[PDB]
DNA sequence: CGAAGGGTTACTTCGCGAACACAT
DNA sequence: TTCGCGAAGTAACCCTTCG
């Protein structure tokens, strides 16, 4: 009845899911939802995202200024650790043949604070002036490290669109 | 080793939570006789029937007896086996009580008995706890080493 | 109250406003709310 | 871990069900004794 | 015994549809036991009274509960007309399995011989859940010695 | 009682890819997960990459996907989600660089035939 | 009626497993005769009598208003008033829960809750850091779920009373609770007639002549019922080797 | 089923997969030793076998164990490791070296009565009908009962009426348990009390440290969405707001100031994010990264369940019903001492290397060990007083444990196989409350409902029926592997609040997926078992006051068969049983074609079985095979149990195994020290249909006797009955009491 | 009238028993 | 691995008086 295409491809790509923990469906019934802001940051092998978004229009936030002690907040933080999974793929429509690129490493993610959680560590120093290695403690270790790769977006849509559509264009 | 003969004391089962002592050892021109000759090997007291409820003993008797006279062992298993309605026509076949009670005479006075007697073959088994190995009795021995007792 | 924060994803709380306004303040999750609040519950 | 808590004194030895009050004063073996099984016999006076 | 069976399942189907007038006690599902466990004991007595109505002259177990030598009259008629309703620790028989007491019977089963009723006697042999019921309160009794 | 209430259920949400499916007949950045483990060859192997197709509807409303080797591979009806913001993106480097691609809108499985 | 009964009596201990209290009654009519006496021994608390325990909210720190049903008490006769449940939060129920004094606006708005200042900063010497947060959540939300619990009527020992029927004519109540000095003190039931179980608060209330007698009775009515015959110039002096 | 099983396979099979795989598996962790001075001399631990000598065929354990009886000497083939250190030239040099001496139980693989029929077993003079399964060691034959246990990797929720309602989970890490309970206080309060751990531990602070600080979808992980447990859990919530808010870094240093274990060793290793072993020793779930959602979220449901039994009625876990009860076999009992006896051979082999390796002349020229004999004896006293003695206590697995091995009762033929057979008693000693004593209606196909030893230890201890297999153990790995393949959804992409879908689904104990469309997963994964695919433990099941559905893989438990019926009929098929008697397809070939599969205790609640085939209704799922298979080895000699009464057939069941008999074959050459013997025997004139599948026929116990029930001569009024006298004087029941008073002579020292 | 001393009742921890006697 | 009451041990709080 329906001759639905159905192709696979996608070598270079990539691409990492991630599940935003904060905001709920259907908010008053009505299908308007999801925007969201501004660069983000990143951190290697351990992954441990740091995606964040500034504030918004007014909340009221002069009593409590600002995280815990007065320390001038623009930022809401949330950081997620990538473990993988695998079966899963990502895939879109071209009112015909789908695509079903790979789907590398996809996890959640939970809202790390800023100085609100710095400042029990800052207080240590403003106020009082077998085998140590693989197996449980490592994960902790090796994960507070170094920077890397992160840079903002550019909205790519005809690129990767190209790039879907040209490698798997000999099978028809 | 030694070889025990079976007195006044030994107990016996019946494959039926019947424990029970002997109760005398009594003669043969006694325990009475059918018109065949048959005198019993044991006696069992009728009143450990009812208050026990273990009318299996009561079928076991009927269906034993009729498996000698055909000669086929017969069944007694969990939920089945051998059928009580074609068990009972093997005993009138063969000349027998419809529920195996055959009247008996008596061995102390000769005349009959006022009752039909329900009597035929079950497997007795013999337990331990003899009445040598309990038998026991002191009158003057060797006492403790520290609190002098027996 | 069983009232939960939007966008910041905390659990709401009620604190003195200091006498220079009258609302709700919050540990870690900054939020306002207004001087009117109900809460509809029966204990059959 | 060495036994039973490994010490007995003066207490252990006079504590109940194997003690002196218990197991040795109230109740202690008796000479000139003897059991064996009961078997049926009318034929007795009931004394 | 068709009878008693038919109303116990009439009553029932009173309890799943809809519901019944209570009793001075807990609620439902407390008031049912009570109901069900009242009716079914007057079937062996009923039973027990018309078995020795009937029984034959000059037979040993009527003449030991005559007397006493060792059984009763519930006794001589739990042999020969009917055994039942095995009370285990006061109430019936509870579930083993979730909502039912054997997987031979349906879920949320609350008639007579699922729950716990013999309808046999001892001459007349007993089915499997039957035996397993009668099985389990000859061992409430029996280890009451221990 | 299981069976009968499960297959109008199935009836129930089984237009909903088709639903989808015809919607969005303009191709802005979208997507949906689709999952399916045990590579077929489907006609041999080349080299993961392999040919595949025909996730096509029956008559009455049959969603018939199937691997075209031998396999009618058909199932679908996963769970639908409460969050709501999702995205993906894209971090092979590349001189340092990352993406934004879709804000995906669900999930649904494939689910082989036994 | 077994073992653990006996065992309890002649180990005199002071807890004990159903303990029934039966009290004669006045009259036999059907209402007002055993309802009331039932209806003010019952131990109903407020979660059958009041509708909902809504915090409405002022400016700042308001209370927590609780719509108590009159319909019910239209219903099952209870000698409760506008007055009566103001009294019972005070002093019936002071050193579990606190409030001093306030009043009924008008057309049932109980509002006997109040937390002034944090308790004026929770005693305003400041025992703590900025002391207790003043808070809406650490003593208001406590007595916003405490209060579905405080005695609004009843008797503060007995957990609950059935009507029994007598032989002939009348009805029974029985009452399982503690204490009975107050369960006779009830108007309806008399003082003369009332027993019960648990020696200990036999002597308690009676003496210690009142209570062998209560022993040679409860051991007589435990073993009695199983056919034993003890002849009981035994048990007479059971009763008298601990009296 | 008896031809290929044989009634006695729990010790048979248990052992023979113990020196199949688990004698390998023990040298697969332990043969990594080195030490400090001179960091050369390598240890490997290379293929080990149990009495083979792969350079022959069979050797040395050519003696029977009848020799080994009147000789008073063990029974026991040596064991062989080929070592492969370095000494000059570090080259890896072969040879075969014994280090110990291990008891093999009779009729094994690695036994000499293995495959003997007729001719081998009267040459090595031993009787061919004994049920076998015993050890024997120092001369007497011992066995070792069976022990089982309480459910080691679930979520018990016992409760209290006076006390708090309590849940409670056990676990194991190996060899030992690490129990955990908690207690609740304040009229609802979570805790996590644990002896590892100071005192109390709220609930709102371990999901913060181990998962999830969101606090909105906690009020939906362990609350559902609306019903009854918002007001319940809400009182656990201020507990986070006062006191901790955050995540690790007042998280972990609530809990890390407050746990201890500190080794005597590695101290100053507090607190922030690093010793975050106290977030992963309160469970089984080892975790290396930082992925912990399915263990955050299994202590989530571990504490969902004692808020959902507070607003129910009971909804408890009760230690009485026999789905929740795992046994220990003899093989498993024995492997975790031969583990610790290794790891004991193993440290003591390092002190005598530095010992003698202090520079005499020189390091390069011996065997570098020559020091095993000693070690040799060491290993071998060690097995031969845990099964003779009976204390497999040590003080590593943290269990002292007495009255487990048991010397094997001959009194007749059936009181050998009442020794075999036999579960044993666990905890709750239950004085007065009769609990776990009494009988209960799980106990259908398994667990003879007769055979129980009336007396003291009534209740306690009972024996096993027919048709019952016990299973060992069950690979993990291509099972969650095919759950993804079937259509679950991993918790690393359904992270989100919808996550209570009205089912949900979890593998063992230990939550995985979430699955939608409920019974096309249960039918279609069933199929995947009745087909030739992965089975044999597979216990499947969907619950309705919980919510998942159980794919429990972790072998231990019981496994009784029963026949499949159809939508409209049965899958008898009456021409594969004219097929069955005539000589091809057995039960092995049976299971296969999709005839019968083993059913379980928690698995047959989700199962409507019929009975007979004449009372059949579309309704069913199975079919029993035969109904008195209930009634198991010592409690089938009974003829018609079901026209007596219940306490008749407990009491025969020890009456049985207790009369005089004609115990074996070989019953005159033997030196037993107290044995009964009897002249004529008879065999039963009804018997059974299941004693003559045991061969009670063969040798019975017992003569017929020609009763007459009536009322004589007074001597018999209260349960004593009269004999003939003229019968005894020709021969009935002769008896022949047989003792033993062996002595021995020794040298002395001088 | 506010603060300090004496004293009543209330919440939490330990230990002592668990039947007779035979053969091991 | 268990219920029973009776010992200490310790805290919340109310009455009574002092200058
Ligand atoms: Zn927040």
């Amino acid at each position: 009845i329906e001759e639905f295409p159905l192709k696979i491809s996608g070598e270079e790509e990539s691409l990492h899911v991630f599940q935003y923990a904060n905001r709920p469906r259907l908010v008053g019934r009505k299908p308007a939802e999801h925007p969201f802001i501004s660069a983000a940051r990143y951190k290697p092998k351990s992954h441990l995202w740091e995606i964040d978004i500034p504030l918004d229009e007014q909340a009221f936030y002069n009593k409590d200024k600002a995280e815990s002690e007065w320390n001038g907040v623009n930022v809401q933080t949330l950081k997620g650790v990538g473990v993988e999974n695998n079966g899963q793929y990502a895939a879109f429509v071209k009112d015909m043949q789908v695509y079903l690129v790979p789907i590398e490493r996809v996890a959640q993610l939970k809202p790390f604070f800023k100085y609100i959680d710095d400042a029990n560590v800052t207080r240590k120093q403003e106020d009082a002036r077998q085998n140590r290695l693989t197996g449980s403690l490592l994960a902790h270790k090796v994960a507070d490290e170094e920077a890397n790769i992160e840079l903002t977006w550019a909205e790519g849509t005809f690129e990767q669109f190209k790039d879907t559509i040209v490698k798997e264009a000999e099978d028809k | 080793r030694q070889n025990r003969r079976p007195e006044l004391g030994d107990k016996f089962s019946s494959r039926h939570g019947q424990k029970g002592v002997c109760g005398i050892i009594v003669k043969q021109e006694d325990m009475p006789f059918n018109d065949q000759g048959i005198v019993p090997d044991i006696i069992m007291n009728p009143h450990g029937f009812p208050s026990r409820m273990t009318v299996g003993k009561m079928i076991e008797l009927i269906s034993g007896k009729a498996g000698v006279l055909n000669g086929t062992l017969e069944y007694g298993t969990c939920f089945g086996g051998s059928k009580l309605e074609d068990m009972s026509k093997i005993l009138v076949d063969q000349g027998f009580n419809y529920s195996g009670k055959d009247m008996l005479y008596s061995g102390i006075t000769g005349e009959c008995l006022q009752a039909y007697i329900f009597f035929g073959p079950i497997y007795y088994q013999k337990l331990k706890h003899m009445v040598l190995d309990k038998m026991h009795a002191r009158a003057r021995g060797p006492r403790a080493v520290l609190t002098r007792q027996p | 109250m069983l009232s939960f924060c939007p966008s910041c994803n905390n659990m709401l709380l009620i604190t003195s406003g200091d006498s220079g306004v009258y609302t709700l303040a919050c540990r870690s999750c900054p939020y306002e709310f207004p001087i009117e609040g109900i809460e509809i519950y029966d204990r059959k | 871990g060495g036994k039973v808590k490994p010490i007995r004194g003066f207490c252990q030895r006079l504590k109940g069900k194997q003690g002196r009050f218990r197991g040795n004063l109230s109740g202690k073996r008796v000479d000139f004794s003897g059991r064996t099984v009961i078997s049926p016999d009318p034929n007795l006076s009931i004394d | 015994v068709e009878i008693a069976y038919h109303k116990c399942d009439e009553l029932i189907t009173l309890f799943n549809k809809g519901e019944l007038e209570t009793q001075p006690g807990c609620n439902e599902e407390q008031t049912l036991e009570a109901k069900i466990g009242g009716l079914l004991s007057k079937v062996r007595e009923e039973v027990g009274d018309v078995c020795i109505n009937e029984l034959d002259n000059w037979n040993a177990p009527l003449i030991m509960a005559t007397c006493g030598s060792k059984g009763s009259t519930l006794n001589v008629s739990q042999m020969v007309a009917v055994v039942g309703q095995q009370i285990i620790s006061g109430n019936r028989v509870p579930d083993g399995f979730q909502d039912r007491s054997l997987p031979h019977f349906p879920k949320n089963s609350k008639t007579p011989q699922s729950k716990g009723f013999v309808r046999n006697s001892f001459f007349s042999g007993l089915s499997p859940p039957e035996f397993l019921f009668h099985a389990i309160s000859g061992r409430e009794g029996l280890v009451d010695t221990a | 009682k299981e069976a009968a209430a499960e297959l109008e259920l199935l009836n129930a949400d089984h237009q909903h890819i088709l639903r989808k499916l015809k919607k969005m007949n303009n191709k802005p950045e979208r997507f949906m997960v689709f999952q399916l483990p045990t590579r077929l060859p489907a006609f041999e192997r080349p080299a993961l990459a392999g040919k595949v197709g025909s996730i096509r509807v029956h008559k009455s409303g049959k969603l018939s996907v199937k691997i075209g080797n031998v396999v009618m591979d058909i199932g679908k009806g996963a769970e639908t989600t409460f969050l709501q913001d999702v995205i993906a993106l894209s971090i092979a480097d590349d001189a340092s660089s990352a993406e934004l691609l879709g804000r995906v809108d669900g999930k649904i499985v494939v689910t082989p035939q036994i | 009626l077994g073992v653990p009964r006996i065992k309890e009596i002649i180990n005199a201990s002071k807890v004990i497993s159903t303990p029934i209290i039966n009290a004669v009654l006045v009259n036999d009519n059907d209402e007002r005769a055993a309802r009331v006496v039932k209806g003010r021994v019952e131990k109903t608390l407020l979660s059958d009598v009041a509708f909902y325990v809504q915090d409405v909210y002022k400016d700042n720190l308001s209370f927590i208003q609780v719509r108590i049903d009159l319909g019910t008490i239209d219903k099952l006769q209870l000698e409760l008033t506008i007055e009566d449940i103001a009294v019972a939060i005070t002093r019936a129920s002071k050193l579990k829960i606190q409030a001093s004094d306030v009043n009924i606006i008008g057309k049932d708005r109980i509002a006997i809750n109040v937390f002034p200042e944090g308790y004026k900063a929770k005693s305003i010497s400041t025992s703590a850091k900025e002391p207790s947060e003043n808070d809406v959540f650490y003593r208001m939300q406590q007595l916003r779920r405490a209060l579905p619990d405080v005695v609004v009527k009843g008797l503060p020992d007995i957990s609950r009373a059935v009507i029994n029927i007598r032989d002939d004519g009348k009805r029974e109540l029985l009452v399982e609770g503690y204490g009975l000095r107050d369960v006779m003190c009830t108007d309806g039931v008399i003082g003369s007639r009332t027993t019960t179980n648990h020696v200990l608060e036999v002597f308690s209330v009676l003496g210690i002549e009142a209570a062998r007698y209560s022993i040679i009775r409860e051991i007589n009515y435990t073993m009695s019922n199983h056919g034993m015959s003890v002849d009981p110039r035994h048990i007479q002096l059971l009763g008298d080797v601990m009296t | 089923f008896l031809k290929v099983k044989g009634l006695v396979k729990q010790h048979l099979d248990s052992f023979n997969y113990f020196v199949d795989t688990d004698l390998k598996k023990i040298i697969k962790a332990n043969q990594l030793i080195l030490s400090d001075v001179d960091p050369e001399f390598y240890l490997k631990y290379v293929d080990i076998r149990v009495g083979k000598k792969s350079s022959s065929s069979t050797k040395d354990y050519l003696t029977p164990p009848h020799e080994c009886r009147l000789r008073d000497m063990t029974y026991s083939a040596p064991i062989y490791v080929d070592i492969e250190y370095t000494r000059g030239r570090n080259i890896i040099m072969h040879k075969d070296v014994e280090i110990g001496r291990m008891p093999i139980m009779l009729r094994s693989n690695k036994c000499i009565l293995y495959d003997a029929d007729e001719s081998k077993m009267a040459k090595l003079n031993e009787c061919p009908l004994d049920p076998g399964g015993y050890f024997i060691v120092n001369g007497t034959e011992k066995v070792i009962l069976v022990q089982e246990q309480l459910s080691k990797n679930r979520i018990i929720v016992e409760a209290d009426e006076k006390k708090g309602i309590v849940q409670a989970s056990v676990t194991s890490s190996t060899h030992e348990r690490k129990s955990k309970t908690y207690v609740i206080t304040k009229n609802g309060k979570i805790y996590l009390k644990h002896n590892s751990i100071a005192e109390e531990i709220p609930i709102a602070i371990v999901l913060k440290a181990c998962g999830i600080l969101s606090d909105l979808e906690i009020m939906q992980l362990v609350c559902g969405n609306d019903s009854s447990y918002q007001d319940i859990f809400a009182v656990n919530l201020e507990e986070s707001s006062k006191l901790d808010i955050y995540t690790q870094q007042q998280a972990l240093e609530y809990i890390g100031a407050k746990v201890k274990t500190m080794r005597r060793q590695k101290l100053t290793i507090l607190q922030e994010g690093i010793e975050a072993i106290a977030t992963t020793v309160i469970a089984h779930l080892t975790v290396e990264a930082l992925d912990f959602r399915e263990k955050a979220l299994y202590i989530a449901m571990m504490t969902r369940r004692v808020v959902m039994a507070m607003y129910n009625p009971k909804m408890i876990d009760d230690r009485d019903y026999v789905g929740n009860k795992r046994l220990e076999l003899a093989g498993q009992l024995i492997s975790l001492l031969f583990e610790d006896l290794f790891k004991k051979f193993n440290n003591d082999f390092k002190l005598s290397i530095d010992k003698v390796l202090k520079k005499p002349n020189r390091a390069m020229e011996y065997d570098a060990l020559l020091s095993i004999n000693v070690h040799s004896n060491n290993i071998t006293s060690g097995l031969n007083r845990a099964i003779s003695t009976g204390n497999w206590s040590l003080k590593r697995f943290k269990m002292e444990r007495a009255g487990v091995t048991h010397v094997l009762s001959r009194l007749s033929y059936i009181s050998a196989l009442g020794m075999m057979t036999r579960i044993s008693s666990q905890f709750e000693k239950s004085r007065k409350v009769s609990g776990p004593r009494a009988l209960q209606p799980s106990q259908f196909g398994m667990l003879c409902t007769a055979d129980t030893p009336e007396g003291e230890a009534c209740g306690l201890v009972k024996n096993l029926a027919l048709m019952t297999h016990i299973t060992t153990d069950d690979e993990e790995e291509p099972i969650k592997k095919l759950c993804y393949v079937l259509g679950v959804e991993d918790i690393t992409l359904i992270d989100s609040a919808s996550l209570h879908l009205n089912y949900g689904v979890y593998l063992n104990g230990t939550l995985i997926g979430s699955i939608r469309f409920p019974t096309k997963f249960v039918t279609q994964f069933r199929h995947l078992r009745r087909t030739g695919k992965v089975s044999e433990f597979i216990s499947i099941y969907s619950n309705s006051h919980q919510m998942a559905v159980h794919i429990a893989t972790d072998g231990g438990r019981i496994c009784r068969p029963l026949i499949i019926v159809s939508d409209g009929q049965s899958r008898v098929k009456d021409i594969h049983l004219r097929k069955l008697l005539d000589g091809e397809l057995d039960f092995d070939d049976f299971l296969k074609l999709g005839l019968v599969e083993y059913l379980d205790v928690n698995e047959e609640n989700d199962s409507y079985i019929a009975l007979y085939e004449k009372d059949i209704v579309p309704s069913m799922t199975h079919l029993e095979i035969e109904p008195f298979t209930i009634l198991g080895a010592v409690a089938g000699l009974i003829p018609y149990p079901h026209h007596n009464q219940s306490p008749r057939n407990t009491y025969q069941c020890a009456m049985g195994k207790q009369a005089i008999g004609a115990i074996a074959y070989n019953q005159f050459k033997r030196i037993d020290t107290l044995l009964y013997l009897m002249t004529y025997p008879q065999q039963p004139m009804v018997k059974t249909k299941t004693i003559e599948l045991i061969d009670y026929d063969k040798l019975p116990a017992g003569q017929n006797a020609t009763v007459a029930v009536m009322s004589y001569s007074g001597y018999d009024i209260e349960d004593a009955l009269v004999l003939n006298k003229s019968s005894i004087d020709r021969g009935f029941g002769r008896c022949e009491t047989r003792r033993k008073t062996t002595t021995v002579l020794k040298r002395y020292a001088n």
